[PDB]
């Protein structure tokens, strides 16, 4: 029994060991109670505004669209305290944790942005934070490891499996199954068992809400499309949510194509995997023919995850949202182009969305289109990784 | 079949509890796994719980994770596990055999087809670790249609609704979970909660076996004194496999000695 | 002849070689023209809001003031695009550069925040940017070197003298004296020859303007004091300016004490140097008895400068503002305390201001005081420097 | 005194321009500097421009920066420079001696006291590199009170107001700046702007010497043909000091040869 629907069509549910069901039901109940609690809403709103810096800017590109009929705005989640959208829902979940009397936080992280958000929230709100991070990601997103430890969080490297995001996810869930009485699992994307996909959407939807208000004010109309990258699905559903009922607005999610879909080294389960059960949910998974979970790959740690949130799987199935993929190299080009021509250093994750927007424009340069890309993070964590790659090329 | 009912009927006549070892199928390889299983049976195992290696075992601690990794290193697949299960049943016609599955391996190419496959090879039960009763409907329905017992966890944090549902839905035995967390021999489970044992019996549930962190004969005898029908040990046994990888002969002797002592503790 | 007063009491002026006077007069004239130009004001305002993310938050500390009668707010310039207050006036000066038809930008940098701001502004507005940075600073503020180069700016390491800020200043000025026909010198602090101290103040004053509006809204009164660090003087005068006529509000500037004033290894000319002529201005200078410029020292590259802007020297002389110093170790403590207890990673420069605020509170914990610290930057550029220090200690 | 007037009176009688070398005082050390200066004079220098090492020479390129660094490495201070200036004047009573100062060294412990000090040792002029005419008042006033000529730059971007002010304020000679930038021998200055030369003469300014990037006899003769009263060379001479640091004897011979050729080019 639940208070809210755990499914989005066929997708979602609560596929966890029985031991964890009361924790999930408790969390669902606290979320439902908090949503109608004016005190909670005011506290959340105050943290978003005065601590995290909402509303974030909506920036019109001045240069990169020159000579085309594309108008492109960037929703500036890179300006949020912490440096990515991940901070929004962490603040909300942290308040839920305290509401349920939990004193500890467990979180997985890959880009380290969710880990930084969890650490900073735990420092402010008096929680003891431990973060699981794939050892590969500890290296390629090292600046965030330093930030997390500086804020007093315990960062635990995970060497098992691919030593990336799904392996951190596995460890976080194993830990929580033993510590749920005192620890809240601050899941960092819109995936996992219910009620996480719902809570994460609801604590990110201010992205799309602001975007709509902003684009209305500046352009007098809705966008032709909003474009976001998709690793687990939080920044995308946060952008998409307030536009779902505006049928004229394209909802475009961008999965990482890695070295190319044909190489099998990608992170695009929604369009190139098949439905399966793992990490507490029924959702598209990269999986072998006999049902073992495949390892994903992406240049960006934040997209290096072989499944995807169930609401995206649903929106795709009914054709309300469209999903595409963008490769490492395409993402790198978009990264460079934004740095050099708009003076913004985007996260490599966000660069996948920008890259797809630049394709839409370049492929059809006389097509009138008003586009918003969710610029989900800043690229500070990525500058050394990108430098080494660009240098190893000869640039 | 009623391999579980026949077993519990017999154990009750001898006034003893069941001892049920768990191992991962194909750990450390197919041939040695098959020998390990024969040794578990020869040493007094009343039934078997057998794991199919899965890529991402979220309910398992390091010991059983490493068992899965050894089986994969040997190329073990679910198809090969079903090949072993046929050889096991062929040698041991009466022993109850339960599989411990992760959901994706059951759902993968058809839930019904998975349970049909179990019935065909002569498996008696399936416990799907990451399918709570809340999500269990097509699993338990498929299980019953193919004469497989669906086995459910009764966790220590169980309420009355869950007690009634586990009692109604489950067959074969009720898995009485000793503690929170994931599998592991060093994290010792608590004693069986008396209130759960009594309620399971009041509601005509399948007999309760205690599992998780059961690693010593004393825990087995204590589970039975507490009212459980028996106990399951996994990690403690797998550690003996891991310790003796270099010596299959010494592996078998130690397995035999341990299972024997564990089984003896189940006796009145 | 000038349009505006180049002096603040005894301090300021235009002590440059005669060759550079027309450039300064041109710049003064363009500034005066721009200030009354609605088009310019609207363009500047739009960049500040929609590109840089103004207004920035004013955050009330939740934890670090516990058990005292101090209420402490942080003006969140760390949330400005680029990561520090330096972005504000760079945007304004970049528009001036284009107004005067310059196609190139020269800038010095020390923390690399001014260099990052100049690079990002030049990328957006189509300017060719070259940055001089002391070689010591290239190492201890390396993340910003990567960011600057990623945005297409040329970063030139300066090995002469102390290989820090004043040596970059020297090189920038030498370069400009030969390239002023095509290059604008985007000076990065409120110092140097007139009209820089005035322009920099006027293009930073939104910091204090917002702060006053914000503190009025939240507290119904003005602060007892506003506290800012002082390396050259831009973030401080930007905070101070709108409060200068509110006589009840203390204006407190914090110079770096380095290893301690008594060691002579500091950067506190205002209170520990003496008036001299260098870098185009008459201002307090760290200098030898016979008038050679001394090298400064601070753990923070952004404060490692042996002079200070003339308006601060003036405000101090008439007693309108008070200036203090804070050592490396005190700054490090404040850095750590903000990370662990408010979940904000501050620049080491800004940490000097926070440290002084924490002293005001701790020294007199039952004194009722409402304080604002200008949190001039985020500490990303500093995390590796701080880690190495903290590790070398045994923490 | 009127050492400059006497010099220009004499040069005019011989229908020649002035050649005026610059060196940094105390580069590469006090004794060798004093010898370099004697060699410059013996080789035909009409006057001297002498730099006092300053910590942060913002008008100077690498050549003269390195001269300052060599002088500092030898422990040279302004006090020691004034000691050398006394020895120079003692040996050479008639040659005009101009100092090239950065403002802080003049302002440091009293502008008046600095110029009094210059008068006392027998210096004839002071050019303060970073004091434009706009800031010059207490400098030029102190200079005149102590019979020192304040020398000002007439830059190539000069307007009529600046021409009038330089003509009115300056004494001794007018420094006609050949180009933008900082000092350096390889960045060659342009020819003297004819319009500035004519205007300076119309306004009764002190005679114009061209300076910055003058590094070859051809440039000297061209400055004089252009109407200038002469030329100043600095970096080109300092490079000869830098090149021959290991051989003071060869340093002196090369200095002599170069100054001689430079001075010869000033002759009609
Ligand atoms: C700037 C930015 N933009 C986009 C993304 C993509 O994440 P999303 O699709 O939720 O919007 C990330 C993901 N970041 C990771 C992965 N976080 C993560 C990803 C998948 C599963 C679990 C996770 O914690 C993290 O910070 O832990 C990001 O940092
Ligand atoms: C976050 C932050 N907070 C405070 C400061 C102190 O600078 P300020 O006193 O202007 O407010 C800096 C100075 N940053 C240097 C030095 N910029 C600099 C300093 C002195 C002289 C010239 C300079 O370009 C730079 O970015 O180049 C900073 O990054
Ligand atoms: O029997 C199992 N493992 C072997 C015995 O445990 P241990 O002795 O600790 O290795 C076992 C493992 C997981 C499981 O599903 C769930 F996680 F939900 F409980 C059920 C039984
Ligand atoms: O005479 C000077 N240097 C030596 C001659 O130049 P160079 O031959 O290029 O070394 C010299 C250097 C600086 C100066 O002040 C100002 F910068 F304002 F012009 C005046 C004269
Ligand atoms: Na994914
Ligand atoms: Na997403
Ligand atoms: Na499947
Ligand atoms: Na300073
Ligand atoms: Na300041
Ligand atoms: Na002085």
């Amino acid at each position: 029994t639940t208070l809210l629907n755990p499914y989005f069509g066929e997708f979602g549910g609560m596929y966890v060991p029985q031991i964890l069901m009361p924790a999930l039901n408790q969390l669902e109940e606290a979320f439902v109670s908090a949503q109608k609690d004016p005190e909670f809403q005011a506290q959340f709103a105050d943290l978003l505004k005065n601590y995290a810096g909402r509303p974030t800017a909506l920036t019109k590109c001045q240069n990169i669209t020159a000579g085309t009929r594309t108008t492109l705005y960037l929703k500036r989640e890179d300006l949020l305290h912490g440096g990515a959208h991940k901070t929004n829902q962490v603040l909300g979940q942290a308040l839920l944790a305290k509401r349920m009397g939990k004193s500890e936080i467990i979180a997985e992280t890959g880009a380290g942005q969710h880990g930084v958000a969890s650490a900073l929230a735990s420092a402010l709100l008096g929680l003891k934070c431990r973060i699981y991070m794939g050892a590969k990601d500890v290296e390629r997103q090292s600046p965030n490891v330093f930030r997390m430890r500086l804020m007093g969080a315990e960062v635990i490297p995970v060497h098992s499996g691919s030593a990336t995001l799904k392996d951190a996810c596995n460890e976080a869930l194993r830990d929580w199954s033993g510590s749920y009485e005192t620890a809240h699992y601050m899941l960092g994307t819109a995936a996992g068992p219910h009620p996480y996909p719902t809570i994460v959407r609801e604590f990110q939807r201010m992205i799309g809400e602001e975007t709509k208000a902003q684009i209305l004010d500046k352009e007098g109309r809705l966008p032709d499309a909003v474009i976001a990258c998709v690793g687990g699905g939080s920044n995308a559903i946060g952008m998409f949510a307030d536009f779902i009922n505006d049928t004229s607005v394209g909802l475009i999610g961008v999965e990482p194509g890695g070295h190319g879909i044909e190489t099998g080294e990608h992170g695009a389960p929604l369009k190139h995997g098949r439905v399966g059960i793992y990490f507490g949910m029924k959702a598209p998974m990269m999986q072998t023919a006999d049902g073992q979970i495949e390892e994903s790959y992406s240049i960006s740690a934040g997209l290096d995850f072989p499944s995807v949130g169930p609401q995206h799987a649903y929106l795709n199935s009914i054709g309300r949202a469209d999903y595409v993929s963008i490769t490492d190299d395409e993402a790198l080009e978009a990264f460079k182009t934004l740095c050099r021509h708009e003076g913004i250093i985007p996260a490599l994750e966000s660069s996948h969305a920008l890259a797809h927007a630049l394709k839409m424009m370049r492929e059809q340069p006389e097509k009138e289109q008003l586009l918003v890309v969710n610029l989900s993070g800043r690229g500070d964590k990525d500058i050394f990784t990108v430098h080494d790659i660009l240098k190893a090329r000869g640039e | 079949m009623e391999r579980y009912e026949n077993l519990f009927a017999q154990l009750n006549d001898r006034r003893e509890g069941a001892f049920v070892p768990f191992v991962t199928l194909g750990d450390p390889g197919i041939e040695q796994s098959l020998k390990i299983i024969d040794t578990l049976i020869d040493a007094g195992a009343d039934a078997l719980e057998l794991g199919v290696p899965f890529s991402d075992p979220l309910a398992d601690g390091p010991t059983i994770q490493n068992a899965n990794l050894r089986a994969f290193a040997a190329g073990v697949t679910p198809a090969q596990c079903f090949e072993m299960l046929a050889l096991i049943r062929e040698k041991h016609p009466t022993i109850p055999i339960g599989l411990l599955m992760y959901a994706n391996l059951v759902f993968n190419n058809g839930i019904d087809a998975f349970y049909a496959r179990c019935e065909q090879v002569g498996v008696d039960s399936v416990l799907v670790a990451d399918v709570p009763v809340e999500e269990s409907a097509p699993f338990r329905q498929a299980a019953l249609r193919h004469n497989i017992a669906p086995i459910f966890i009764c966790p220590p944090n169980a309420d009355d609704d869950l007690l009634r549902q586990v009692a109604s839905y489950g067959r074969g035995y009720t898995y009485l979970l000793s503690r929170s967390g994931v599998t592991g021999a060093e994290n010792r489970g608590a004693l069986p909660l008396h209130h759960l044992i009594e309620k399971l019996k009041e509601y005509h549930a399948a007999p309760a076996l205690q599992g998780f962190g059961i690693s010593s004969p004393e825990q087995v005898s204590a589970a039975v004194r507490a009212g459980a029908a028996g106990a399951i040990s996994g990690s403690a046994i797998v550690k003996i496999i891991e310790k003796n990888l270099a010596s299959p002969k010494q592996m078998l002797a130690e397995l035999r000695s341990f299972v024997s002592a564990m089984k003896a503790a189940s006796r009145a």
